[PDB]
């Protein structure tokens, strides 16, 4: 084969064309990923003087099901929190924040929740997606150990109550939450725990993230038959905040 | 220096995970790549008896090492562990393509149409092939496939020098000469 | 750094070729010819390639070497056997290998 | 330790899910009958079936079965119809492409005709399967991403078997149908045209394959680590952002200085996987038709390394020294 | 490779199998051996045996006279008998002309 000039043949031309295409593709991919969380701010809440090398993308629109309307991004941050019990530890940028009161009750740090919609998630029929097992037709335990009736163990080794029900996902056939009935010495009412923070044994259920005295302050649901997205975010954030805030030794250096 | 840097990177990831309140899956997954690198530069030269068995640090010169090491066992495609590792690599790539495609197709319908949900995805794959793994099983399967790819790559390289010395086609003589054949 | 090397098991490197000791148990030193020594042609009826050898060399080559290196105990006894005719050519082939392919 | 969410602790089972429908009436062609497997329920869904039966699926099944049977019966006849010897040599047999002397003409059945018939049936089967995957997404009122990513692999498939042999002018350039015999073709192809390492498109293909495996490891680990916040429900996180997405983004932002969104990570994944066969096919199509020795090409373009030391064992050791005498 | 008990990087830098400047010194000896084997097969071994050998030495198909190759002498070692000197004791097999017992 012949060369146009020097060593330039078809392979070199293909290589250079691919280089140009890949540059354009990298630009597109980076731009598509800036639809949430922009523009940037400083630690005092004001818009930062620096905004980056890549400009912001144009707007796209989603059409939601069950008559919830439209969503256009990028836009205003509707999931933003209003009053945070946090304090600055330096006059400049780049340093941590310090909780003002109780981080577990105020929802800061690893205990943070996002402000989602106050409605339950639906399935294709238009019904609430997550339902207690007592109101699911034809469902039952098919394998593994049934946890209903077993006692619940706290992270410090205290028995706080018993498992009274399970909340399952009918469309996907999976268990999402475990419902507990608290003893009078450890609070009143019922609480939910996500299935991803428990270990089911032959005689007990173990929850290691929070202690016995933390179980009365778990956020509660408004209704006994459904849970909204906000409530779920608030409940799971509470359980995850204990991995750092339950004990003073969990926060200080381990060495 | 490189070993120190890689271990420091993993421990920094652990500290970030702890501060954010997450699980430690990402540092554990990175540990397997670290293990493959350490097998390439530490364990195999140690078993073979010389530091000179490691690959050089050059963009185009570390391919010559792979070529010459592959041709020192004659036909390297006949290594069974290499076969397993190659299969895992191909399957991981296919699964990633399918997963990305399904999620994008759910979130981005044709113009003028409402978005879809997990029920729709489950229905597309049961219609397509008769089984659906679910939105939680696909992530487990992808992680397991990638980790298996790394582990079997390490095994395949570590058996070539210190455990087997002849050519790799000769290994199948156990199958070719079983007593059960006439 | 190029990866060009040959691996071998250490225990295999210490096991020699088992046929080396067999050759050393069947070889002997040559005998320097004397002045006007009797040849093999004048004592028997043999073929020309091995006819001009000495007598002692003829013994130490015929039996001590060829009848043990190939396992034929009566080799070159009957001149009409096919083995004798093949061996006569093989002597010349060996000489050619040692001379023209050094 | 804490639960890691790799195997499910307890399983529940209800009525079988027959699937959604619309005016397109998908229920008409669906089979009736489902099963449950408790062994695969530890890792994913337990339900098996049902399936969709169309014209494209049936055509693809029949043609693929025909291709398989032609290859198998040729392999069986090549050994004398001896079943024990057919089993003994299964990995070494193949159905071989025609000889180079026939060009693009039709060869005899003894020397490649069966190969051509089997290739035609396999091509029909694969194209019919692609048509089925397009039609299902059209009837479900979804996007066409699955079909486009299957078409990217079909591109390398077609380049390997159809386009390059036509460009070179011989059916003898195709790949034999066998296990050890196709791995022999791979090695011989690499040796014949120099060194395939020094093909820049082979290097780009390796880049994208490595990157796709790395990306799947990262994404799987990240989603499993935020599942305690309901992170595996990705679509609802796209429609209504929650704390799982924020934590997942902030991890990688604090690690390497930039991050993605819940929807944008799948675009990255889709492109890295699809770019592998495209660059691979471009590289394969350029070999033999444009470049005939890739190492000499690298020498010409000045990216082949140079070595100073000597060759041979006598420059480093001694034969007696290696043997230990 | 199976005849000498070595691998490919013995005699070759596999990044360029064609290049004469990337070969080792054992590649020239192999090149000489190819011609030597061709000559031995076509001039000495095949022509005899076709005239004397009995039918029980002719092989399954084609009824062929046996032939030799690399492994007939090397037998899986880098050198035949690992380099033993076998010609110093036998001057009669070293040259075509009269033996030199000097
Ligand atoms: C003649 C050549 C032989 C051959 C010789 C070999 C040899 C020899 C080897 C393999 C190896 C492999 N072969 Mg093979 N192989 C051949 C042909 C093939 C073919 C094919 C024909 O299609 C395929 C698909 C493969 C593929 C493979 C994989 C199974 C495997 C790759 C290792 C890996 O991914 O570990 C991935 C893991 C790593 C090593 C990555 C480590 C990453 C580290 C921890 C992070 C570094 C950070 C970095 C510095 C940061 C920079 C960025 C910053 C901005 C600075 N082989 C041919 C036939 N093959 C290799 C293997 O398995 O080794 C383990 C190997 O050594
Ligand atoms: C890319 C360069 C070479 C090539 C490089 C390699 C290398 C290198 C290897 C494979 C290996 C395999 N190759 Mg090949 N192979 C190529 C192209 C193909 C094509 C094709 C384009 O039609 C097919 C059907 C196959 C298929 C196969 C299987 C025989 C085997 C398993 C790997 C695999 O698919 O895992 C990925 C799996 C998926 C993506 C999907 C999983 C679905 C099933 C498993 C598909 C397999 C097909 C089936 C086994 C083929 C018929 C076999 C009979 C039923 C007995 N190869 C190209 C031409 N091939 C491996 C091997 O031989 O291991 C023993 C191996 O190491
Ligand atoms: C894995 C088994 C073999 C191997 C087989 C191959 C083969 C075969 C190929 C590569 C190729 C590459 N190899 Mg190598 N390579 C090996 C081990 C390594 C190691 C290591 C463990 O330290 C590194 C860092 C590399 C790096 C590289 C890149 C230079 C290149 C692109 C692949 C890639 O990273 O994309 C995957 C990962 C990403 C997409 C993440 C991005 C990482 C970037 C691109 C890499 C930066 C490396 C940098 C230039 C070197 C270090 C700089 C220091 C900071 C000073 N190789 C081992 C020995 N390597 C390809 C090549 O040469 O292309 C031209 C190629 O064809
Ligand atoms: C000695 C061997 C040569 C070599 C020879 C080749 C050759 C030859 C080729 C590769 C190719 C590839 N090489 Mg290379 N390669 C070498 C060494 C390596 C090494 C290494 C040493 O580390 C690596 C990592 C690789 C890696 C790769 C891949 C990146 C690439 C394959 C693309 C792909 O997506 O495959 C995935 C495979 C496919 C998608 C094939 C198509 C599959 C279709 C879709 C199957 C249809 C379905 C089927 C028919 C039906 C099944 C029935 C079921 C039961 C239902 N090579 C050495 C240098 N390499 C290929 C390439 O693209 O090169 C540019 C190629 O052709
Ligand atoms: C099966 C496991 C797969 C995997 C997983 C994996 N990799 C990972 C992770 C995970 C889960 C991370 O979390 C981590 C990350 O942060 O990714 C963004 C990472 C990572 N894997 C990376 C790369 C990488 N992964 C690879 C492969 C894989 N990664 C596997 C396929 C490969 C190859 C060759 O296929 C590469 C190149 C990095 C982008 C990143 C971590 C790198 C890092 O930050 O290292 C810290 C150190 C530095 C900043 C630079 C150190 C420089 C040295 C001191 C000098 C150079 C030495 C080197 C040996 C020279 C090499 C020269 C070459 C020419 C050979
Ligand atoms: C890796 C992806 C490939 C793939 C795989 C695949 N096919 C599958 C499955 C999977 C993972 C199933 O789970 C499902 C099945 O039931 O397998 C036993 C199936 C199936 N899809 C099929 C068609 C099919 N899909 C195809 C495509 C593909 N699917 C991809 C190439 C093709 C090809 C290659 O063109 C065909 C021919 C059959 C192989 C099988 C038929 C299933 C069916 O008709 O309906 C669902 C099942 C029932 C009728 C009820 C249960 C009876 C089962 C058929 C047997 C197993 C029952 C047992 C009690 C459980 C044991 C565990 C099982 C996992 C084996
Ligand atoms: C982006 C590139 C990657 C990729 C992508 C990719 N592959 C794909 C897709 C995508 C996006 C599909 O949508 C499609 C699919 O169906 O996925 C489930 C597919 C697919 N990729 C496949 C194979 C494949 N992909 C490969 C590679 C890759 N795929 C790349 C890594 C490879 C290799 C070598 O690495 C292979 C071997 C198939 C599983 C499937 C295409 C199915 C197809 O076309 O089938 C045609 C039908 C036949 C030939 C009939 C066969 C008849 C059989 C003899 C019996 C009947 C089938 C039965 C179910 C099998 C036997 C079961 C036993 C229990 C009896
Ligand atoms: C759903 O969920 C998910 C997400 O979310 C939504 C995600 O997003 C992601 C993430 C995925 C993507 C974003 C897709 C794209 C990803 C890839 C293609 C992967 C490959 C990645 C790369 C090629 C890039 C990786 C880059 C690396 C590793 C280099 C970055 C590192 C550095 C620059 C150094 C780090 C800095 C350190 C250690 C601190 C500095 C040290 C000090 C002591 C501070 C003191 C200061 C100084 C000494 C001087 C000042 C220092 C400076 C300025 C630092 C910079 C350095 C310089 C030299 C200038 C996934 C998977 C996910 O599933
Ligand atoms: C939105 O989410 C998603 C889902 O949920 C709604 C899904 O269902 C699916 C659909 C996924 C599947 C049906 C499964 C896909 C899985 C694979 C292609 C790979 C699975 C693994 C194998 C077939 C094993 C391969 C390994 C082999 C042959 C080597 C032998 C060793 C072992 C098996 C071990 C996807 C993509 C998805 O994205
Ligand atoms: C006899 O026993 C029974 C009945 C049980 C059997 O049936 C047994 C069967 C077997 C044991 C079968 C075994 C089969 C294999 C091991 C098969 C292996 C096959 C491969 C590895 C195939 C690879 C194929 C292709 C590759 C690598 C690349 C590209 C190919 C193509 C693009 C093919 C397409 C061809 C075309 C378009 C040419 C068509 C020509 C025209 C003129 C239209
Ligand atoms: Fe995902």
């Amino acid at each position: 084969e012949e060369t146009f000039f020097g060593n330039f043949d078809l392979a070199s031309l293909s290589l250079w064309l691919f280089y140009g295409f890949f540059a354009l593709l990298i630009y597109y991919l980076q731009t598509e990923n800036m639809r949430e969380g922009y523009p940037l701010e400083d630690e005092d809440g004001n818009t930062a003087a620096n905004q980056g090398p890549f400009p912001l993308p144009k707007e796209k629109t989603f059409k939601l099901q069950h008559g919830r309307g439209e969503l256009t991004l990028p836009g205003e941050d509707v999931q933003r929190r209003d009053n945070l019990a946090l304090r600055k530890t330096a006059h400049g940028n780049g340093f941590p924040m310090e909780p003002t009161g109780d981080p577990m009750l105020d929802g800061v740090g690893p205990a943070s929740w996002s402000k989602r919609r106050d409605v339950p998630e639906l399935d294709a029929h238009g019904h609430p997606k997550i339902v207690p097992m007592s109101a699911a037709e034809g469902f039952g335990v098919s394998a593994g150990t049934d946890p209903r009736g077993l006692p619940v163990m706290a992270g410090d080794g205290e028995i706080v109550g018993l498992v009274s029900d399970m909340w399952i996902d009918e469309a996907e056939q999976l268990v999402r939450y475990l419902e507990l009935e608290l003893d009078p010495e450890w609070g009143d009412g019922k609480r939910l725990v996500q299935r991803q923070m428990v270990r089911i044994k032959s005689d007990r259920v173990k929850v290691r993230s929070i202690y016995g005295k933390h179980f009365k302050n778990v956020p509660k649901t408004k209704s006994p038959n459904q849970v909204t997205l906000l409530e779920e975010d608030k409940i799971m954030a509470y359980y995850a905040g204990g991995t750092l805030y339950a004990d003073e030794s969990r926060l200080e250096p381990q060495l | 220096c490189a070993i120190g840097a890689f271990v420091s990177w993993a421990l920094r990831e652990v500290e970030i995970c702890r501060k954010l309140g997450m699980g430690y899956h990402v540092p554990f997954a990175f540990s397997v790549a670290i293990f493959a690198y350490v097998t390439l530069v530490v364990f195999r030269p140690l078993l073979m008896g010389a530091w000179g068995h490691g690959f050089p640090y050059g963009i185009w010169s570390h391919l010559d090492w792979v070529s010459n090491t592959g041709y020192a066992y004659l036909h390297f495609h006949y290594n069974p562990a290499h076969m397993l590792a190659v299969t895992f690599f191909f399957t991981t790539t296919l699964a990633l393509a399918l997963h990305g495609a399904l999620v994008l197709s759910a979130a981005n319908p044709p113009k003028g149409e409402e978005v879809k949900g997990p029920d729709n995805e489950d229905t597309f794959f049961r219609d397509f092939i008769g089984y659906s793994i679910g939105t939680l099983g696909i992530h487990r399967v992808g992680l397991l496939l990638a980790l298996n790819a790394g582990f079997w790559s390490a095994v395949c390289i570590i058996i070539s020098g210190p455990v087997w010395t002849k050519g790799w086609p000769e290994w199948w003589n156990w199958w070719l000469e079983m007593p059960i054949w006439p | 750094g190029t990866g060009m090397s040959v691996p071998e098991f250490v225990s295999d490197l210490d096991t020699p070729d088992p046929t080396i000791e067999v050759f050393l148990a069947s070889t002997s030193d040559p005998v320097i010819p004397e002045e006007g020594a009797q040849t093999a042609g004048e004592a028997y009826e043999n073929v020309d390639p091995v006819l001009a050898d000495l007598t002692v060399e003829n013994y130490d080559r015929l039996l001590a070497a060829m009848r043990s290196w190939t396992g034929i105990p009566d080799l070159l006894e009957d001149p009409d056997h096919y083995q004798s005719k093949v061996a006569i050519n093989m002597i010349q082939m060996n000489q050619t290998i040692n001379e023209e392919w050094a | 330790p804490e639960y890691q969410n790799i195997f499910t602790q307890v399983q529940v089972q209800g009525p079988a899910e027959l699937g959604v429908d619309n005016e397109n009436n998908l229920t008409e062609e669906r089979t009736t009958g489902t099963g449950f497997s408790q062994l695969i329920g530890w890792i994913g869904n337990a339900q098996l079936g049902p399936i969709y039966l169309g014209w494209f699926g049936i055509i693809s099944l029949v043609t693929g079965t025909l291709w398989f049977n032609i290859v198998g019966f040729n392999m069986l006849s090549q050994v004398g119809y001896s079943i024990p010897e057919f089993i003994r040599q299964l990995f070494w047999l193949a159905l071989e492409p025609p000889s180079p002397e026939y060009g693009l003409r039709m060869p005899p059945l003894d020397d490649g005709g069966w190969f051509i018939i089997a290739s035609f049936f396999l091509l029909v089967s694969v194209i019919s399967w692609w048509l089925r995957t397009y039609q299902l997404a059209e009837m479900h009122k979804m996007g066409k991403h699955v079909a486009w990513a299957f078409a990217a692999a079909i591109w390398l498939f077609l380049v390997l078997g159809l386009f390059r042999p036509i460009l070179m002018g011989s059916w003898s350039e195709a790949v034999p149908y066998g296990i050890f015999p196709h791995l022999d073709w791979t090695t011989a192809f690499s040796i014949r045209y120099g060194n395939l390492y020094y093909n820049p498109f082979h290097a780009l293909s390796i880049v994208f394959l490595y990157g796709s495996v790395l990306l799947f490891a990262m994404h799987g680990a990240t989603i499993l680590a935020v599942t305690r916040f309901g992170g595996d429900r990705e679509l609802e996180q796209i429609y209504d952002r929650g704390t799982a997405s924020e934590r997942a983004g902030l991890f990688w932002r604090w690690t390497m200085g930039f991050n993605a969104t819940m929807e944008g990570i799948h675009r990255w994944a889709w492109w890295f996987a699809v770019l592998t066969p495209i660059t691979g096919g471009i590289g394969i199509l350029l070999t033999g038709t444009v470049v005939d020795n890739w190492f000499l090409w690298a020498v010409e373009h000045n990216f082949a390394p140079d070595y100073t030391q000597d060759y041979g064992y006598e420059a480093y050791t001694t034969y007696d020294g290696f043997l230990g005498r | 490779s199976n005849s000498l008990g070595r691998n490919c990087v013995f005699c070759h830098n596999s990044r360029a199998f064609y290049d004469p400047a990337q070969h080792t010194p054992q590649w020239a000896t192999a090149m000489l051996g190819i011609s030597m084997v061709q000559e031995l097969n076509n001039e000495w071994i095949v022509p005899i045996g076709e005239a004397h050998l009995p039918p029980e030495r002719l092989g399954p198909v084609y009824n062929d006279v046996p032939k030799l190759a690399c492994k007939t002498c090397h037998k899986g070692y880098q050198q035949p008998l690992q380099g033993l000197n076998v010609v110093a004791d036998w001057p009669e097999l070293a040259t075509t002309e009269g033996p030199f017992y000097d």
